[PDB]
């Protein structure tokens, strides 16, 4: 992403859409919840908190943050060693290997007995009120700004509050600003192609970057010269 | 030498491999700007096996 996630408090959308005299009925209480599935339908990962919290393994089962969404890693704590999906499907059975993990709910089932591993996290950035804070990113805006109208719309569609012709419009604009935001928050800046450059120019590939939490990914491949 | 008491020198003896009274146009002189061009291509050639 180019630009930077400044945080802004949520009625900063309800300032933008009351402007239209039919949208007046749109309220905090409507807006948190739409905000939250455009969020997660956009599914856009610079819009969340990345956050690493350490725990304990009690026998192949550990507790898990209250507020995780997605996982980006999961590696061993004493050796930096990364975890992979599991797998197996008799993971901790008996009857009468490398580490790895899989997290359903609250719960994390790493095939390891009695350790501590690091989960490297993402979370929603909160307000002061424990409330999503959106970026103030104006295309970011505008679109969420679309979603909610469209679904209004919708609605009042369904009753026949608005004409097909209305709805037709809403629904085509908010289809171009949604994919103007997916484009605005997943082209890489700058430095971001310069980390894709040094992972694509390998004379030796590197292809072992997962084990170390991809720290050495964007690192450039230097070649003696003889 | 017999006649002339004038004619002495040094043990150095050589050649330079010139052409009329200038400065020697070496075989490795004539075959370096073509090294130069190789190795600059065998650059881009790296750099594309690279990507």
């Amino acid at each position: 992403m180019v630009n930077n996630i400044n945080w802004v408090k949520l009625p900063v959308i309800l300032d933008r859409l009351l402007r239209h005299p039919l949208l007046t009925d749109l309220n905090l209480e409507t807006a948190i919840q739409y905000t939250l599935d455009f969020i997660s339908a956009m599914g856009l990962p610079n819009v969340y908190v990345d956050k690493i919290e350490t725990i304990d393994i009690k026998e192949y089962r550990g507790e898990l943050p209250c507020d995780l969404i997605s996982i980006n890693q999961v590696r061993l704590h004493k050796n930096g060693i990364a975890l992979r999906a599991m797998t197996d499907n008799f993971n901790a059975y008996p009857t009468h290997g490398e580490p790895s993990f899989k997290t359903q709910g609250r719960v994390i089932f790493t095939s390891i007995k009695h350790e501590k591993v690091d989960i490297s996290y993402k979370a929603i950035m909160l307000d002061d009120e424990g409330l999503p804070l959106i970026p103030d990113n104006p295309i970011f805006l505008k679109t969420l700004e679309l979603y909610i109208k469209k679904e209004w719309f919708t609605i009042l569609f369904d009753m026949g509050k608005i004409s097909p012709a209305v709805l037709n419009n809403t629904q085509q604009e908010y289809a171009f600003k949604a994919g103007q935001c997916n484009n605005e928050f997943v082209i890489p800046s700058v430095s971001e192609m310069e980390a894709i450059t040094n992972m694509w120019n390998q004379l030796i590939p590197r292809v072992t970057e997962f084990r170390r939490g991809f720290k050495n990914l964007g690192d450039k491949e230097y070649i003696r010269v003889h | 030498r017999l006649n002339n008491p004038s004619r002495c020198h040094f043990g150095i003896v050589g050649s330079i491999y010139n052409l009329n009274d200038s400065r020697p146009f070496s075989l490795v002189d004539m075959m370096k700007p073509y090294n130069y061009l190789y190795d600059a291509i065998h650059d881009r050639l790296n750099k594309a096996i690279a990507s």
